[PDB]
């Protein structure tokens, strides 16, 4: 890394106001139908969101115990933005290490904990449940068949991207990126805090981003300096943040923090979702860092819309029977 | 007769054009789908019929796609 | 080494 991160946190140049501050009760389906979820949102308190979180004092060791000591976890080497692997037990030992004794800065942002004990301790915003393509479009019997709690692709019966735990030590940085498949995102700051840089997905910015990615020169170029309008904003303990499709962001961790969040696709910004997919195609992103079964899901979306509206099914007979049996429950 | 948002109408048109235009080895038609071509056709017809959706009547507060 | 999917990470430098 060739730019000074400490200057990026102090300057006032990132002064756009993209984020809308909202009350939980106002974040409903009608709000989504009206605005199409185009604006980033911050809920300074959880009231009215329908979220559920663990005990405020829940630790990384409690996470370990819920998901398994031997579970392999994807870790990010902050200095290089490369990825490595270690068991959750090793991750925990690192995280419990005093700050001065940590040799490297490491970050975990990709621990998907669905189908573990922890899954039920965290509930998403109700509104996301109403619109998430996974919950509303993927054949339910496949989703319910999932047994595996890691993200092993051969075991994966549906796009396993709904519930993540993020564990970040003081000084962690995640460089500019758009979330996979053009997913939208919700993040709840359980303990600690985060600083985000936000860049809107205008055609010009998305062209810059794609160019910046093909350049290979992302350690050297701070992308918020190459755009017209960027917002730096801090999230405090207890806040919830929603990031729309395609928004380009980077994240800094000022204090040891624990976040629960997830990804979702939905039906009100499909064009942007498709744009980001094909940016991934062009920049040659390994399949592992992508939304699993993207187009498969897209097919199922078409079928759901036709069916709910016209009552003509284009699912196989077996799939129709599987579905009817779920409706009988 | 029913009213989608423009967000949705524009979306599903992009979707259908995208999926139709993919070569067979990139199409990723999943296991549960019977006849993709027939599905494409029905989406096209449907989009014709809903072009005339009233924007303020589409603001129902409940999504079109819900499990029964 | 089982192949995974749905890993959240930006491009490496
Ligand atoms: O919290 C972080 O450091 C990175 C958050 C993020 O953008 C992600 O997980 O995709
Ligand atoms: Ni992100």
């Amino acid at each position: 890394r060739t730019f000074d991160l400490e200057e990026k946190l102090q300057t006032n140049k990132y002064n756009a106001n993209f984020v809308t501050f909202m009350e939980g009760k106002d974040f409903n389906v009608e709000y989504i139908q009206r605005g199409g979820l185009r604006d980033p949102l911050i809920f300074k308190n959880s009231d009215g969101l329908g979220i559920k979180m663990p005990d405020p004092d829940f630790t990384v060791n409690d996470v370990k115990m819920c998901v398994g000591s031997r579970r392999m976890v994807d870790v990010m080497d902050v200095n290089t933005q490369k990825g490595i692997e270690m068991t959750m037990a090793q991750w925990t030992r690192y995280y419990e290490t005093p700050e001065e004794e940590r040799e490297k800065l490491y970050n975990v942002i990709s621990l998907e904990f669905s189908h573990t004990r922890l899954e039920n301790m965290v509930q998403r915003p109700s509104t996301v449940d109403f619109i998430d393509w996974v919950d509303n479009m993927w054949p339910r019997h496949l989703k319910e068949s999932q047994t595996e709690s890691t993200n092993a692709i051969l075991e994966m019966q549906y796009p396993k991207v709904q519930k993540y735990c993020l564990m970040s030590v003081r000084g962690c940085y995640t460089d500019f990126h758009v979330d996979f498949g053009g997913t939208s995102v919700w993040y709840h700051i359980h303990q600690g805090g985060k600083v985000f840089w936000l860049i809107p997905p205008t055609a010009h910015n998305l062209e810059l981003y794609e160019n910046w990615l093909l350049s290979g020169k992302q350690g050297d170029i701070f992308l918020g300096d190459r755009v017209s309008d960027c917002q730096r904003i801090e999230l405090k303990q207890g806040y919830t943040f929603v990031i729309p499709s395609g928004w380009i962001h980077a994240v800094y961790t000022p204090t040891d923090t624990l976040v629960f969040g997830g990804n979702f696709l939905h039906s009100f910004n499909i064009p942007m979702q498709l744009k980001i997919y094909s940016i991934e195609d062009r920049t040659r992103v390994p399949n592992k860092f992508r939304y699993p079964f993207y187009y498969e899901m897209c097919w199922y979306v078409l079928e759901r819309y036709v069916y709910c509206i016209t009552n003509r099914s284009h699912l196989t007979k077996d799939f129709q029977k599987e579905s009817l049996s779920m409706d009988m429950e | 007769q029913v009213h989608l948002t423009h967000f949705e109408l524009e979306g599903l048109r992009c979707l259908v054009d995208k999926l139709e235009s993919l070569p067979l080895h990139k199409k990723c038609v999943p296991t549960g789908i019977e006849d993709e071509d027939a599905l494409i056709a029905d989406v096209k017809i449907l989009l014709e019929e809903l072009a005339s959706s009233d924007p303020k009547l589409a603001l129902t507060g409940v999504p079109i796609v819900q499990w029964p | 080494a089982p192949a995974t999917g749905g890993v959240k990470k930006p491009h490496r430098y």
